[PDB]
């Protein structure tokens, strides 16, 4: 869900 | 070279503006023009009556933004979002996997309460179902006293991926003005190194945005998004090593035909582009 964070 | 036996002389310039002006008129928006995106729902779309958004290039149906591509440079130019668009504005930056957002609107402008320019990136907030979060980082000078403040937005919406967005904010660039080529050049170089670092992170993580030509495009906007936005974009274009031989005529024409015939509003702004092109041996005219 926060894959690119 | 075309055939003016003096590429950046006066005659050459006179001719350049001759063709450009003819194009501005041809692109002049008409009432209910089929070429330009119209206002639907009764809501206000354009920030300015005369600064319209092209149809077959608009990012989304409810915003005044365009998918512009000069030569090999792919970016997105828009107007300063109205409060009634901020919710949509954010969803675009997220879906776009924005590697760099550049705001060329003066602090004074965002300040003046009459101008209706929401301070959506220097402070945190909630807009509809989106939950953004601003964070201050670096601060780089660009010469001539002009400075850029950087922030990192974080667009979070339930049921959607959380996107971090690097922001470069130049708050001393007056309205209807044009910073020297020095500043402009230094500015274009910072935006490129910003998007480049971010786009790398996306590739490293295997995002599928690296396979879509409509994503990962630097988003830039000033106030109307046709003057200061154009000068920076024209500089970014030239900052690319793949756009060799692309003339000034091509740069400007493509910008106008992909957004509106106002790109590079003032002449003091075109000149900054002419002087930069003059130091690279880049042609001003075509044929």
């Amino acid at each position: 869900a926060d894959e690119y964070l | 070279a075309p055939s003016t036996v003096s590429p950046y002389g006066p005659e050459a310039r006179a001719e350049l503006s001759s063709r450009l002006t003819t194009l501005r008129n041809t692109l002049a928006p008409a009432t209910n023009d089929p070429r330009y995106l119209q206002a639907c729902g009764g809501e206000k779309l354009n920030r300015f009556r005369d600064i319209q958004c092209r149809r077959q290039t608009a990012v989304r149906a409810d915003l005044n933004a365009n998918y512009i591509q000069v030569g090999n440079t792919r970016t997105i130019a828009c107007q300063y979002p109205l409060q009634s668009q901020l919710e949509s504005h954010f969803r675009m930056l997220a879906e776009n996997r924005t590697p760099v957002l550049a705001v060329l609107a003066s602090s004074s402008e965002i300040a003046n309460q009459r101008f209706g320019m929401p301070d959506y990136f220097r402070q945190s907030g909630t807009y509809g179902s989106i939950t953004v979060e601003s964070k201050m980082t670096q601060q780089v000078g660009l010469g001539d006293g002009i400075m850029a403040d950087m922030y990192t937005l974080t667009i979070r919406e339930a049921g959607q991926k959380t996107i971090s967005v690097p922001v470069v904010h130049v708050g001393n660039w007056p309205d209807q003005t044009a910073v020297s080529s020095e500043v402009t050049k230094a500015l274009a170089s910072l935006v490129d190194q910003t998007a480049e670092t971010k786009r790398n992170m996306y590739e490293s993580k295997g995002s599928s945005a690296v396979a879509d030509d409509s994503k990962l495009r630097p988003v830039i906007h000033s106030r109307a998004g046709v003057g200061r936005t154009a000068q920076l974009i024209g500089a970014m274009c030239m900052n690319d090593s793949r756009n060799s031989q692309l003339s000034v005529e091509d740069m400007v024409s493509q910008m106008r035909v992909q957004r509106n015939g106002i790109m590079v509003q003032k002449d003091e702004q075109l000149d900054v582009l002419i002087k930069l092109a003059e130091g690279q041996g880049r042609p001003l005219l075509n044929s």
